[PDB]
This record gives C-alpha cells, sequence and structure tokens, in this order.
RNA sequence: AAGCAGCUUUACAGAUCAAUGGCGGAGGGAGGUCAACAUCAAGAACUGUGGGCCUUUUAUUGCCUAUAGAACUUAUAACGAACAUGGUUCUUGCCUUUUACCAGAACCAUCCGGGUGUUGUCUCCAUAAACAGGUAAAGCUGUCCGUUACUGUGGGCUUGCCAUUUUUUGG
C-alpha cells in the first residue's frame, strides 16, 4: 500500500547486497511501486562489468547501502 | 423587491434561492455574478433607494 | 493497521539491531519503516556471523529478508499498548 | 508447564512463549504484540542457538519478529 | 520518475543484448532480447542461451519466462 | 496575584502517556516537532490547545465541573492574571505533549500559543521564529482576514511549514444556521482564499493540509481521520487513499460511482457534503433536538459508541460536546496532519538560515541554541530556548550573546562573551514546569540562569575548540512583524521610586519583546509598543507586579518621524561637509521598508529604480528608510565608519523634534577637511540637519491599517467614525462570504 | 392547545412538577430536569421576562468589571452608575505645554483601557476585553423558515474508481436533516443561563431575580428622567453588592 | 418593523400583549 | 454491518448429580421542604499507604519518590447565576447633639439560605438473605448457597475471512 519514498535518495552510487553474498553497483535512475530498480551498471560482484541498465526485481536484494556521500 | 416581500414572501424567498443556485451551482459570467451580488446587497438593506 | 508495524514505526530514531537471512546483523539508528517494512539505518555498524565487522554511512533494506529487529527497552513503557 | 482450554493467540497474551524458528533458533520469553502474520513482539527475548551440544544463549529484550521466519509457538506457563 | 515499467518498454524498443543473473539459479545466465511485458515479471525470450560463468554454451532454444526467478533484467 | 501556576511536583497533572518516555524519546532530533499555533484574535487556538491538553492529561485539577461538562472553555494556557481577566493570550504559553498519528507513531510536540490579538503579533513572530510547523487557526465566520494574510505571508517568509485548522464549524451550523450546500461553498471560499494567498502551494482536505474544528465542542478532524475512523470498515482497505482524494472537490456520488458532473434525477449533494458534513450536521441537530432513546441506537449502530447513564442526563451544550468527544474521539488526525505536512530536510535547512546567516552546517559536538525571549513564567523568570544543535545540562557553562550584538560580531566573523551558567531547566508545560536534566536538539525548553546577560533574544552556544567557533552561525535580531509605534511617556509619581521602575523596565524589556524603552533627557521614559491593548497590559504589569509604585503617564502619543519631500535650495557647508537631501521614491521606500556586495546592489538599483551610475557605485551604507550617497579616496575611506556612525547618530535623532529620519536620501556633494574623529561625528550630524532643513521638512505620521468586521446594515456608521477622525479613509469594503459581516481594510493615523 | 401542549398540564400548579418523578428529583423538589419540548415551550412563553440580549459582546462598557473601573476612577458611564471617589485625589510633566490634543479622552476610554488612559489608577480590576463577533441568525419570520436556510442578511458566496452500491453515508438511514424540535433546540442553544440547559437545581423564588435583566441592559429608548435614574440607582445597588463578597 | 408574535405594528416580541404563538388610555393628566 | 469459526451470556436440552472453578449471594429498591456528623476560600490550592533523609537521641516540624483515589464551589474565580444587615476605625455629607443616618474604604462579623459524602430514621413498593470473629463502617474473612466448570440451539462482539517479489499456499 505504501510506495517507497526514495525521492531524496535518487542518483546514488548503490552497493547492493543480493543472493549469494554478491554485490551490485548502480546509480539510482528510477523505481516504482514494486521497488524494481533501474540502475546503470558498473563493475559487478577478479572484477567485471556487464549490462548497461538493469531492472532489478527487489526479491533479490538482501540490502543496499548508498556509497554516495 | 420590498413590495414582493410584503405580499408574496414565499415567492420572494424562492426567487432568492434560485438566484443563489445560479450564482454557485452554475458557471455564471462575471457581469451576471456582479448583478447577483448587487441583488444580494439590496436584499440585505431591503431596497434603500 | 498491524501492531508490530506500528511498534517499528514508533522505534524510528532509536538504536535498533537487525538480523537478516544472510546473518548480516546491522545496528544503529532507524530512519524509515513503511507498511511494507523498508528499513533504513544511519550510523550503522555491521557484524557478520563469520566475524566481519564494518561501518558505513547509511543503508536501505527491502524487508522481504529480515529475520528480526531488536527494539530498545525504552518502548516497553509507552504508549501503543495502553 | 500448564495451560487452560485456550482458543487463539490473543487470549494467551503476555505468556511465557517458546518460539520455534526456521533457522534452528528457539526464542524463549514473554509476549507483548501479535499480528495476522503471527508477528510476535516478544517482551524479554532470549535467543537459543545450537552450534554443532551447547545452547548459545543471547539476551535481546523487546524484539519485533517477522512471521515467515517462525515455525510454531509453545505456551509454557503464567507470567510474573 | 522513469519507471522500470517504461524501462522494460525501452528494452522492447531496443532489444539490446542481455546479461541476466537469476535468483537461486547460480550457474545459469540467460542472454538475448527482451520483448514481453506483464503487470508481473512474465516476459518471453526466443533463441536464448544458458551460460555458466567463471566463478560453456549449453544447448537451449526458447524461454517463456515466468518471473519468479529473477535477479537482473538488463539490456 | 500574577499567575495560575503549580509549583508543587505532587500536584502536576498525570498524563495518559509517560513523561519519562517523553524525555527518553526526546534525544531523537527527528521526532520532536515544534508547533507554534498562530491565529487572529479569538480564533479558538487557546481552546484548540485545550483539546490536546485534556486528551493528554489524566486529571487536570483546574478542570471544574463547568469544564468537565464543557460550558466554560478551559483556558489552560491563559495563566496570567491579565490573560484571565482580559480574555486573551498575552504571552507565549504552550505545552510539551506526546501525540500519536493515525499510524500511532507518537512524537513529542512542543506547542506554543502565539497571542492572536494584533497588538501582540511581535510575540507571534517569536512563535514564527520558534516553530517548524504552524497551525494557522482560522475562523470560519470571519474567514481569511488581513491578519490571516499577513500570518501566511510571514510564515512563508520564515520558511516555516503551513497547516490550517479551520476552526468554528458550529458557528456555521448553529450561529449562522447555514444549510450544508451553503456551508460547503463557504469552505470552498475560505480554502480558495487560502490557496490564493499562498505562493504555489495547494492546501486542501484531500491532503493533510487542512484540519477542521470547532474547539468549544471538543472535536477536530482531518478527512483522513474521519475516513480512517468510520469508513474504514465499509471500504476494503486498498481503496482508502483514492477515496480521501475524492472527498474534497466537485465530486458526486449516487451508488458506487463517482461523477464530477451532477446526476439527472437525484440532484444530490457532493461527496464531501454527503460523507462529511451531512453526518456531522445530523450529529449536531440530533444531539440537540432528537429524543434521547434514539440517539443511543444511532450512535451505537453508526458511530459505534455508547452513551453512558451519566451522559444521558446532560444539557445540550455539554451533551453535544460529549457526543463529539465520543465520535471524534480524540485529536489524533490533527497530529497525523502535522506529521504528514512537515519534512525536516526540505524546510529546516532554510528555516535555520533565515533567522541566522545562511551557512553550511555546524559540528554536532558544539552547542547552538536560540534564546527566543525571557518569559515571566510561574515562580521566577525563565527563558524560551530552541536548541538547534547540541545538548544542555543543569550546571552547563554556556555563552550568551544578545542578538543586538549579533550583526557586528558577524562582521568580526567575516574577517568577550558573557558565560552565565545554567541554573535550572524545565519543559515549557502549561501552568507547570517539569524539571528536565537534559535538553536535546530540536527541543523547545525553559532555562532560568540565562535571563541576565542579554535583553531580548540571544544566541546560546557552547564551543569546545578554537576552529569550531569559526564556522559558528549567530541568530538575527528577531524580526518582529509590527514596529512599536504607539507611545506613552512615563515618570514615577514620587521621584524617590526611580531605580525600582528602571529595574521593572529592565524586566519589561526582557519580558515583552516588542516594546522599546527610550530614556530621554528630562528623566522621562518613552515606552513604545505595538498598540493600545499591548500598552495597558504593559502598564498593569508595571503597576501591579513589577514596580508596585504609582506612575504619571502621558496621553497616547506617536513616533513622529521627520523627513523630506522636495528639493533643497541650498548646499551650505557647516564647520565646527556640504550635503544635500532628496526624497525617496514611494515604490523605493516601500521596497526598503521590507528591508530588501556592491555590484548586485548597483545592478538592482540601476535596472529597477532608474539610478545614476555615479549615484549607484558611490554609496556608504543603508540605515533603514534612508540612504547615504557620495558625490580624494583616502580621505573618504579614512573616516568611513566614523561618517557612517555620525550618519546613524544623526538619523536616529533628527533636527526638529529629536526624531528618526525616515525617507530622505543624503547626497554628500563635497567635504572640506584639514583627534579628528571628535569633530567629524557632530559635524556630520549638523551637516545632515542642515541638509534636511534646506529642503522643506515634513513630519511623517504612522498610519494604522484597520481591520473592521461589522454587521452590514451598521456599515455607514463606520464611515462616520472614519469621517470624524481625521486622516482616515476606507480603501476596501469586502463582503465576507456566507456571513452577515463586512471587512473594511481602512487606514487611520496612530 | 396545540402550541402549549407540553406544559399546560402543570404550568399553573402550586408546585408544578412536585408529584411527577421523571422530571423532578421528588416531592422534596430539589432538582429538576426537562425534556426539550417542555423546555422550548418555557422558552417561548417567557419572551417578556427573558434576556433577548443573547450576545455576550453587548456588555462592552457595561460589565461588572467596567462598573468596578467606573467606581474606582470616579467615573461615569452613560448607562452606568455614579459613586463616590474611592480615593480623594488632588494635585511640569503632564501639562498642556507637552500634550498633543488630537483625541479628547472620553471617559469610556478610561474605563475601557483603564491603565493606558489614566495617569495614576489603583484598585482597578482588569476589564473583560471583547468576545468574538457573535453572528447569530435570529430566524424571525413567523415560523416560516426551516432551521437551516440562507438568511437574507447572509452575504452570497461569489465563487475508473468504484465502490459497493450499498456503501452508504453515515446516518443514511434517516432522511430528515432537521427535526420538529431543531428550530426550537437551536434557539435554546444560544440563550442565556436560565434557558441554556435542561437540568439544574432549585434556585428559590426570592433568588430568581427577574427585573435584574432589565437594568443590566441599556435603557431601551427615550425613557424619561426618573426611569433612567431608576436604572442608574439599581445598577448602583448591584455594583455595591458585587464589590463586597460577604 | 412589526411584531413577530401577533403581526401588528408598533411593538416588538418583548413587549407584545398576545401570548407567543409559533387601546383607550387613562390619559390627559 | 448478512454468515461461519471463536469468546461471553441468559432461556435452556444435556456428563457427574461428586471433589472442583468463575460469576452472583453471607438481612432490598425508589425516594422524603427528615436531622445528625463531617466538609465547603486554599503554595491551584486535597488526602490514603510505604520507603528514605535532616535536629542531639530521631520526639511535634519539613522534604524526595512509588502507586491508588479527589465528592461538593471555582475563572468575566467561587458554596447562592441571588443578595441583606451589624460592629470598630478613617474619610465625606445632613448638620443642632445622640440614636436613626448620607457613602465610600479597610478589617471583621451576624442573618436567609445552599452543595456533597457517610451514618441513621421515616414513607411507599416489594421480599441459602444460613452459621462463626470486629472495627468507627461494609459478603472483611472462614464454613456455606444458586447459574454453572465438559457439547448443541437461541442473543451480544473484544476478533479473522467471505499462490503469482515484502510474510499464510515454496529456494
Ligand atoms: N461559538 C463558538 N465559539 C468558540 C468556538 N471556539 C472558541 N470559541 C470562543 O472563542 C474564544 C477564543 O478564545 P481563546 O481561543 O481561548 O483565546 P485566543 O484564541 O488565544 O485569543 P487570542 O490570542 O487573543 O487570539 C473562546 O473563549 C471561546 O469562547 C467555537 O467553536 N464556537
Ligand atoms: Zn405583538
Amino acid at each position: 500500500v505504501s510506495t517507497p519514498e526514495l525521492k531524496k535518495y535518487m542518483d546514488k552510487k548503490i552497493l547492493l547486497n543480493i543472493n549469494g553474498s554478491r554485490k551490485v553497483a548502480g546509480i539510482l535512475r528510477g523505481y516504482d511501486i514494486f521497488l524494481n530498480v533501474v540502475l546503470d551498471d558498473a563493475m559487478e560482484i577478479n572484477n567485471h562489468q556487464l549490462g548497461l541498465q538493469t531492472v532489478i526485481r527487489g526479491n533479490s536484494i538482501i540490502s543496499l547501502e548508498a556509497l554516495d556521500a | 423587491g420590498w413590495k414582493l416581500a410584503l405580499v408574496s414572501k414565499k415567492t420572494h424567498d424562492m426567487i432568492w434561492e434560485k438566484l443563489r443556485y445560479i450564482l454557485q451551482t452554475q458557471e455564471l459570467s462575471s457581469t451576471l455574478r456582479e448583478s447577483l451580488e448587487t441583488l444580494f446587497e439590496i436584499r440585505q438593506k431591503d431596497y434603500k433607494s | 493497521n498491524g501492531i508490530p508495524v506500528k511498534l517499528l514505526n514508533e522505534a524510528q530514531g532509536h538504536i535498533v539491531s537487525l538480523e537478516l537471512t544472510t546473518g548480516a546483523t546491522y545496528r544503529g539508528k532507524l530512519v524509515e519503516s513503511e507498511d511494507s517494512m523498508n528499513v533504513q539505518l544511519r550510523d550503522v555498524i555491521a557484524t557478520e556471523p563469520q566475524g566481519a565487522v564494518t561501518h558505513m554511512d547509511q543503508i536501505f533494506v527491502r524487508g522481504s529478508q529480515i529475520k528480526f529487529i531488536v527494539v530498545p527497552d525504552l518502548l516497553k513503557n509507552a504508549p501503543l499498548f495502553k | 508447564i500448564q495451560v487452560a482450554h485456550s482458543s487463539r493467540l490473543a487470549n494467551l497474551i503476555d505468556y511465557k512463549l517458546r518460539v520455534l524458528t526456521q533457522d534452528g533458533r528457539v526464542y524463549i520469553g514473554q509476549l507483548m504484540a501479535f499480528d495476522k502474520h503471527m508477528n510476535l513482539v516478544l517482551n524479554e527475548c532470549i535467543e537459543e542457538r545450537v552450534p554443532k551440544i551447547k545452547v548459545e544463549k543471547r539476551v535481546l529484550g523487546l524484539t519485533i519478529l517477522r512471521g515467515e521466519q517462525i515455525l510454531s509457538t509453545v505456551v509454557e506457563d503464567k507470567p510474573l | 520518475m522513469v519507471p522500470p515499467i517504461n524501462c522494460i518498454f525501452n528494452f522492447l524498443q531496443q532489444q539490446t543484448p542481455v546479461t541476466i543473473w537469476l535468483f537461486e539459479q547460480i550457474g545459469i545466465r540467460i542472454k538475448g532480447k527482451i520483448v514481453g511485458f506483464d503487470e508481473f515479471m512474465n516476459v518471453v525470450i526466443d533463441e536464448a542461451v544458458e551460460i555458466p560463468v567463471n566463478s560453456k554454451g549449453t544447448p537451449l532454444g526458447k524461454i517463456l519466462l515466468k518471473g519468479d526467478n529473477i535477479t537482473l533484467i538488463t539490456s | 496575584e500574577h499567575t495560575i501556576f503549580t509549583q508543587l511536583k505532587k500536584n502536576i497533572p498525570k498524563t495518559r502517556y509517560n513523561r519519562d518516555y517523553m524525555l527518553s524519546m526526546a534525544n531523537i532530533p527527528e521526532r520532536i516537532i515544534n508547533v507554534g499555533v498562530i491565529g487572529p484574535l479569538h480564533s479558538g487556538k487557546t481552546s484548540l490547545m485545550d483539546l490536546l491538553v485534556i486528551d493528554s492529561h489524566k486529571r487536570i485539577p483546574d478542570m471544574s465541573k463547568n469544564v468537565e461538562l464543557g460550558w466554560k472553555p478551559l483556558r489552560y494556557l491563559d495563566n496570567l492574571k491579565q490573560e484571565i481577566d482580559r480574555g486573551l493570550s498575552i504571552k507565549l504559553n504552550g505545552s510539551t505533549l506526546l501525540c500519536t498519528d493515525l499510524e500511532s507513531k507518537s512524537r513529542m510536540i512542543n506547542f506554543l500559543d502565539a497571542p492572536g490579538h494584533v497588538n501582540f503579533m511581535d510575540e507571534t513572530a517569536v512563535a514564527l521564529a520558534a516553530s517548524d510547523l504552524v497551525l494557522i487557526v482560522i475562523d470560519v465566520v470571519e474567514g481569511v482576514t488581513f491578519v490571516v494574510e499577513q500570518l501566511i505571508k510571514q510564515s512563508i517568509k520564515n520558511n516555516v511549514a503551513m497547516c490550517f485548522v479551520i476552526n468554528k464549524l458550529d458557528r456555521l451550523i448553529l450561529d449562522l444556521k447555514l444549510p450544508p450546500m451553503d456551508a460547503y461553498l463557504k469552505l470552498n471560499h475560505i480554502i480558495a482564499n487560502i490557496n490564493s494567498f499562498t505562493k504555489g502551494n495547494v492546501f486542501s482536505p484531500i491532503d493533510n493540509n487542512i484540519i477542521f474544528a470547532s474547539t468549544k465542542l471538543g472535536f477536530t478532524f482531518t478527512i483522513k481521520e474521519f475516513v480512517s475512523y468510520y469508513y474504514a470498515h465499509s471500504i476494503p482497505s486498498s481503496k482508502i487513499d483514492d477515496f480521501t482524494t475524492r472527498l474534497w472537490g466537485s465530486v458526486y456520488y449516487h451508488k458506487g460511482n463517482f461523477r464530477t458532473k451532477p446526476f439527472e434525477n437525484v440532484e444530490k449533494y457532493p461527496t464531501f457534503v454527503e460523507f462529511i458534513l451531512i453526518p456531522l450536521y445530523k450529529i449536531f441537530s440530533y444531539a440537540l433536538s432528537m429524543e434521547k432513546d434514539k440517539l443511543k441506537n444511532l450512535l451505537r449502530s453508526n458511530f459505534r459508541v455508547n452513551l453512558s447513564q451519566e451522559a444521558l442526563q446532560y444539557d445540550p451544550q455539554p451533551f453535544l460536546k460529549h457526543v463529539l468527544q465520543l465520535i471524534f474521539r480524540q485529536q489524533t488526525g490533527l497530529v497525523d496532519a502535522i506529521t504528514r505536512c512537515y519534512q525536516p530536510f526540505e524546510l529546516f535547512d532554510n528555516k535555520t538560515a533565515h533567522l541566522s546567516i545562511p551557512g553550511k552546517s555546524t559540528p554536532e559536538g558544539t552547542l547552538w541554541a536560540h534564546v527566543l525571549k525571557t518569559v515571566d513564567y510561574g515562580g521566577a523568570e525563565w527563558s524560551l530556548v530552541r536548541i538547534y544543535s547540541g545538548l544542555l545540562k543543569r550546571g552547563d557553562t554556556v555563552r550568551i550573546l544578545d542578538t543586538s550584538q549579533s550583526e557586528s560580531r558577524q562582521k568580526r566573523q567575516l574577517h568577550e562573551t558573557p558565560s552565565c551558567e545554567v541554573e535550572e531547566i524545565g519543559l515549557l508545560g502549561g501552568r507547570y514546569v517539569y524539571p528536565v536534566h537534559e535538553a536535546h536538539k530540536g527541543q523547545i525548553v525553559l532555562i532560568k540562569g540565562i535571563s541576565s546577560a542579554y535583553i531580548k533574544s540571544a544566541t546560546l552556544y557552547s564551543v569546545k575548540s578554537k576552529e569550531d567557533m569559526k564556522q559558528l552561525k549567530f541568530f538575527k535580531p528577531l524580526d518582529y512583524i509590527t514596529e512599536a509605534v504607539f507611545k506613552i511617556v512615563l515618570q514615577p509619581l514620587l521621584p524617590r521610586e526611580l531605580p525600582k521602575l528602571l529595574d521593572a523596565l529592565n524586566k519589561i524589556s526582557k519580558y515583552y519583546p516588542g516594546v522599546i524603552i527610550k530614556v530621554e533627557e528630562s528623566g522621562e521614559h518613552v515606552i513604545l509598543g505595538n498598540g493600545e491593548l499591548y500598552m495597558d497590559c504593559l502598564l498593569y504589569d508595571l503597576r501591579a507586579s513589577y514596580a508596585k509604585i504609582e506612575i504619571k503617564i502621558s496621553d497616547p502619543l506617536t513616533v513622529f518621524s521627520e523627513s523630506c519631500s522636495n528639493e533643497s535650495f541650498a548646499s551650505i557647508p557647516v564647520s565646527n561637509i556640504s550635503v544635500a537631501a532628496e526624497p525617496m521614491d514611494s515604490k523605493m521606500i516601500q521596497d526598503l521598508s521590507r528591508n530588501t556586495n556592491p555590484r548586485k546592489l548597483s545592478k538592482i538599483l540601476r535596472t529597477e529604480y532608474g539610478w545614476d551610475s555615479l549615484a549607484s557605485r558611490n554609496v556608504w551604507s543603508f540605515y533603514n528608510g534612508n540612504v547615504l550617497i557620495n558625490d580624494s579616496p583616502e580621505l573618504l575611506s579614512k573616516y568611513k565608519e566614523q561618517i557612517i556612525q555620525g550618519f546613524y547618530w544623526a538619523v536616529k535623532e533628527g533636527p526638529l523634534a529629536e526624531e528618526p529620519i525616515y525617507g530622505v536620501q543624503y547626497k554628500l556633494l563635497s567635504i572640506s577637511v584639514p583627534v579628528m574623529k571628535s569633530q567629524i561625528i557632530p559635524l556630520m550630524k549638523k551637516a545632515c540637519y542642515v541638509g534636511l532643513l534646506t529642503a522643506i521638512p515634513i513630519l511623517l505620521e504612522p498610519i494604522y491599517e484597520v481591520d473592521i468586521t461589522v454587521h452590514a446594515p451598521l456599515l455607514p456608521i463606520v464611515e462616520e467614525l472614519m469621517k470624524k477622525r481625521r486622516g482616515s479613509r476606507i480603501y476596501k469594503t469586502i463582503k465576507v462570504a456566507g456571513t452577515p459581516l463586512l471587512e473594511v481594510r481602512g487606514q487611520v493615523p496612530v | 392547545s396545540q402550541d402549549d401542549e407540553y406544559v399546560k398540564d402543570w404550568l399553573y400548579d402550586s408546585r408544578p412538577l412536585e408529584e411527577d418523578s421523571k422530571k423532578v428529583n421528588g416531592t422534596s423538589y430539589k432538582k429538576w430536569s426537562f425534556d426539550l419540548p417542555e423546555m422550548s415551550n418555557l422558552y417561548r412563553l417567557s419572551t417578556p421576562l427573558r434576556d433577548e440580549v443573547t450576545d455576550k459582546n453587548y456588555y462592552y462598557l457595561f460589565d461588572k468589571k467596567s462598573f468596578f473601573n467606573g467606581k474606582a476612577l470616579n467615573n461615569a458611564i452613560p448607562g452606568g452608575p455614579k459613586f463616590e471617589p474611592l480615593y480623594p485625589r488632588e494635585e511640569e510633566f503632564n501639562s498642556i505645554d507637552r500634550v498633543i490634543f488630537r483625541v479628547p479622552i472620553r471617559s469610556e476610554y478610561k474605563v475601557a483601557f483603564p491603565h493606558l488612559y489614566n495617569s495614576r489608577p489603583r484598585s482597578v480590576r482588569i476589564p473583560w476585553y471583547n468576545n468574538p463577533v457573535s453572528c447569530i441568525i435570529q430566524n424571525d419570520e413567523e415560523y416560516d423558515t426551516p432551521a437551516l436556510f440562507f438568511d437574507p442578511s447572509l452575504n452570497p458566496i461569489p465563487h475508473d474508481f468504484t465502490l459497493p452500491e450499498d456503501f452508504a453515508p453515515l446516518l443514511a438511514e434517516e432522511e430528515e436533516l432537521i427535526l420538529p424540535n431543531t428550530k426550537d433546540a437551536m434557539s435554546l442553544y444560544h440563550s442565556p443561563f436560565p434557558f441554556n440547559r435542561t437540568k439544574g437545581k432549585m434556585v428559590r423564588a426570592q433568588d430568581v431575580a427577574l427585573a435584574k435583566k432589565w437594568f443590566l441592559q441599556h435603557p431601551d429608548e427615550e425613557y424619561p428622567v426618573k426611569v433612567k435614574v431608576s436604572y442608574q440607582k439599581l445598577l448602583k445597588n448591584y455594583v455595591l453588592n458585587e464589590l463586597h463578597p460577604t | 418593523s412589526f411584531c413577530r408574535n401577533c403581526g401588528e405594528a408598533g411593538h416588538k416580541e418583548k413587549d407584545c400583549m398576545e401570548k407567543p404563538r409559533k387601546v383607550l388610555v387613562r390619559a390627559t393628566d
């Protein structure tokens, strides 16, 4: 019923934390009522970059920190 | 106005109500609105002129 | 509304702990807790079950993988119960 | 360890509950709040983990528990 | 705000190559195009290739993708 | 003889909440919301705080049976004896309450009853300087007056949040006898005026912007409150939000549908009327007139409450207040409105910057608090302090800077402070002081030991290091909304009681902020205040609480500022610096009276008012109302601040009647200069005096703008009073909608 | 009949409702409580002996405290009584050399704002500054108007998603916005103390002051000398009784 | 105006002589 | 807010006709121009219980805390939505001395009365309420007696309802 109010959290370099103790880097380009996450891709978790913009199903995300200081 | 009030008060009341409706529950013109306002004012004093 | 969602909304600002399904026990201030429990933390220290300890600025959690949250004992007294 | 002829969780509120969880942990302590999802907000929570023996005992206090992580709850005795 | 709804519409517009990670599906990536759409994550991808990752090319054809298994949807 | 105040901690009222929990959550900077409720005269805002206080506390001892019924309003924050017998609020008096949202997120709210009488509005400015959010309580039967317009404009100009408790709905339903369609058009007219006088911000009961109330009758309600109490079970729980956003407006409802246009054969009421007002109209009319044995069935079936056996045998006004306190069962939705209106990040960073210097931030180790005013609270004197950073304790050494000295040290901050220790700290309760050891960030509190080392407002700060006072921000001298104009001249009757009166005036210059006390030559004391009721409350405070001596006071007098209106026919030098004088433009003096480096000033003056370039580049400084223009650069800038201090000392006390000089521009044409500074400042003031008197002088008269509410057939009588008093003109006669009143926005000299 | 139907059975008794039990405490006759039709009938029959002054703002210069200020300041009010000066007061600062004469200070100013317009007041009670502007509609048309209508003195006002069909408003069971007692109950609701309520205790027959209403108002119009002297002297007795709580 | 009680002119409801429903004078003295 | 599950209730159909356990009972209701005792002008101000702390011996004072209660009047402050009278002293008037006065103040009083609590008495209407200990008072307690503690009909609601990411229909 409640939508995520990340509207002052937009365009942040996010360290995601997903299934498998893995991490995803991405700037916060857009979201919606499911909290699916559009993010511009970066070096993903010796290290590699795949994708251009990713739509993230939120059930993958264990947590996410904002490295944007 | 005054005469109307004296004789057919109910009728006058009805008329007033109608006017009010026109003012509020209808997209009236500016001039029309002004006229309505004037009428209301007159009613308040009961035809001073 | 759900009573623990209210009690998490009433703990917004104190130092709460957060055990997750990956075991990543976070601890710090609370910022947000919606009806669907998006939990946000400032001044948060992180402790893993493996012994990994980190510190970070501000974190978001999507609530689908939260085990439990340790509320402080300050909210036991008042006011949502009686 | 006793009980009355109880019907549902709300009439047995504040009691000394043992709570079984999916992750091999047993939470013992009193209750203060529930929900539709059996979201127990335990009053004086003590967490019991068994690393492979010895019951790793942990003091928590007042904890909101998300209900999907819960397996089943046990009623022990009266409070106070 | 630009939605992931309209971002999957932009994936429909573009059909650029795809590197999907999958939720509790470790050594399988799905590559190809993104065409479908639902109010849920129901989509479709034809001529899909399931790639295990360094952490070969396994034979696979079409996929109707029922979205209970998704970590990434990228293009 | 002075207050109603509970000194005893065994006789403070118990709360439903726990006050120890209230302090225990007070450390959180984002919970505590400061509400300074400001209003017009007699808006019910004190009565609004009665609802919150009676909801919070278990048993107030001051509630008699006339209150527990609900006959006489429990004016609980009106504790001064002047506030008792005048029937007004005269000083800032609020409370600290825990208050729950509809989500039951309970927060500490520090209320502040701004006095709403228009000659008290300086202290309302205190409440505007103290508050994150403001409940602008608005009469229905008077509507948006000019005072409402200025409170809106000033709360926008202080970067403070906006909520409107539209009070007095029973005066629609019972005083004005209005039908629901006409009262709905009345509320449309009020909210349309509100959304006109606010710049780009829509307020509507669709949002949580506007709360409705009639606070004599025990209730207030948001539409979110009313839907979430009573339509929460008839509607499935996913459809609440887009229902509450279809209540207010021209939305209609027959059976399940929602057309914006009305229907054909049923012609019925809008959704707002039929879902909000029409049950509320039926509540009022059935609590008054219906037989009692049917009211229990209606309030049990519909509103799910029970009338007790004591509640059956009440009287119509307390029975109706008890019915409304069962239906609108508390004041929760008001607090949910205050919660959903104010955000900390988007408003607080500019609200901490308007009443200070706009800077980056402060460290959280150092302390930074705004001492708003001393208060003559119960017992001794306290000091109303909002902590913007840090943590105060009892016995904390802290430095105090009176804000009159806050500009000049700010210049020294561009590029020593009396540190009085805190004696005691208590929460600003109402008629009780709850002593608290620790006051946190964002918590309005009262402090004893500070009230000596300053006069009106202070910047209370503790610094721990050397470089952390470099980035410190000082608070401005608090912009009171009306200048003190109404003058009395004061002298004690016996000359031997002269020092005590001085001490009394010291207390007054602390207690009442807007009064300014000028000590003249003859031993007389010019006392300047905002108006008449301000002055006789001031003089009761002299003659009965502070001095207890007998006073000779003069008549009503006025500041009579001296000014210019024409060319000066002579540029005559004076020796003991030949300077002319020109009048300011009317638009320019208006733009300068709202107190609005050099390249921005030169570009604004040259592209707005039509200035010369030589006049725009060559300006010393601005005192308010009057500018100083230049026409050997070392000899100019060698005595820069000496010329400007002589200019200040000249325009503070003019040539004719020792008066301020307001509205004259000085053109320093030339200067003939040869221990020098003692012959520059009085030569500068003689030069300014000659420059004034070479033009033909005018004596300026302050003009009150008048608010008049009069029942319309008593309208020409007002013109009689506007005629028989000279200088008085009616400028705008407004028909206040839906009421028999007229608002006249006239003007009259002071 | 048919206008005084609720009270005629018991208006003219020795004690009106001493025998009945649902209206009165008992035959000791020490408490009373009325139904609103009985109460509205008692309101309507007693037009000549009640307060038609229902506004409290009418007593601006005419309060108890206003008369206390008139007494303490040797000062007359036109409708108000005159007294002795409480203080025998006799004899640079407040001379005509230093006084701007613009507003002649009428004594109504000196009783209205007593600390401002008086050099040297003492024993002065703080006067009740005004009530808000009582906009009470009087409904004085021959029992012809409903209880809720738009009065002739009122200024005019110059301005998918679905739900269940059985989703009703609150109080949708009843159609009538007003009742046959609503026009009477609203008139009762704005009345002063005797009629403002429907229960109370028995204030005795010598303690129900009926003419006290008449000299606490202004004199009506063009009454002669002796009658204005009567109003002034009865106000003088009233204020000498209110100054001294025994 | 006239009387609300009886409709006759001259007096008000507070000084009407008929009971509220919803001439010759001893003079020349 | 129709229904079902649950809980509670009375009319009950039922297990014992036990030992239990809840509720209710261990001498009524309405009152009365009935009186008796309190109590009613104040740190906005009240008591109950308990702890702790200070005198040179812990006594009568006075505080800090914990909880349970504050009936009656009180804010345009007052038991009374009304209002008299008397005394003393001072200051005015009438004056021809006092009483009787004019009329203001200050401090006191006296009268018509009033509220609330408890006790008792009286009137009207009714009617396992049995035994034992005490106080200034009560089912206060012990023994004890009805519906009845284990189901179903009939009422009330304190609740829930009428797989597709964030819990309950699978990592
Ligand atoms: N008829 C009616 N009167 C009301 C209502 N609400 C308040 N009042 C009256 O309005 C008065 C408002 O006075 P307060 O609000 O207590 O004092 P205040 O508003 O702080 O006064 P100021 O500070 O001078 O503005 C109250 O004394 C009430 O008698 C209402 O809803 N209906
Ligand atoms: Zn008549």
